């Protein structure tokens, strides 16, 4: 009860779903993998 | 063609007095986080390509 | 339509592709979306030959 509203980059998770309540999300995101790009006869 | 605009999700139509809000939201989130949604997407929307 | 049928009490839960909108949410509460997809433009493409 230190704050009635929390705003930030808080990812919606199952654990936080029942402990606290959140409104409709405005920006979608999720799990992603970041990796450096690798370099790379009239047939086709 | 074109690009995405006015992006928005889906939803479930329920009456305001329905006591099934949390009991459905938790199940939906569990299914989403357990990989059911991606499996359904692969097995229903990605049959063949061009 | 479906929204009026839901409001009339004939139906209690809806599992169908329904886009969440402010006007719809002002009377019928929704749940967390299953997936995030917007709206695009579909046009039939031609095949240039000669
Ligand atoms: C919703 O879930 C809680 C705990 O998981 C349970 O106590 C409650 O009975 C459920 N609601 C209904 C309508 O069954």
């Amino acid at each position: 009860q230190r704050a009635v509203m929390a705003v930030g980059s808080l990812t919606i998770n199952e654990e936080r779903s029942e402990v606290v309540d959140f409104s409709v999300p405005f920006v979608e995101t999720g799990i992603s993998v970041m990796v450096s790009r690798s370099n790379g006869f009239l047939e086709p | 063609t074109g690009e995405l605009f006015f992006r928005s999700g889906f939803g479930i139509g329920m009456r305001k007095d329905s006591p099934w809000k949390q009991n459905v939201s938790l199940s939906i989130l569990k299914s989403h986080e357990n990989g059911f949604m991606e499996d359904l997407d692969k097995t229903w929307v990605r049959y063949q390509e061009c | 339509g479906m929204m009026g049928e839901l409001l009339s009490g004939q139906a209690d839960m809806i599992v169908a592709p329904l886009t969440i909108n402010n006007e719809r949410a002002q009377y019928i509460e929704f749940s967390k979306p299953f997936k995030y997809q917007g709206l695009t433009i579909l046009v039939k493409k031609e095949i240039p030959r000669s």
